[PDB]
């Protein structure tokens, strides 16, 4: 699925800025 | 997992964060 693969590309940008010095998880499976 | 939540679904940053370390 490329529009998944669009999708995962904007969500890491997002978890970056939201979480901060906590850092996160990017789990696809 | 965050795909099938938050590309199925505009996630809200309080869901976002459900992903944080
Ligand atoms: C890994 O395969 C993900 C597991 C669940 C699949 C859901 C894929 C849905 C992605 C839709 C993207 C649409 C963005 C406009
Ligand atoms: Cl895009
Ligand atoms: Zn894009």
């Amino acid at each position: 699925f490329v529009n998944q693969h669009l999708c995962g590309s904007h969500l890491v940008e997002a978890l970056y800025l939201v979480c901060g010095e906590r850092g996160f998880f990017y789990t696809p499976k | 997992g965050i795909v099938e939540q938050c590309c199925t679904s505009i996630c809200s940053l309080y869901q976002l964060e459900n992903y944080c370390n």
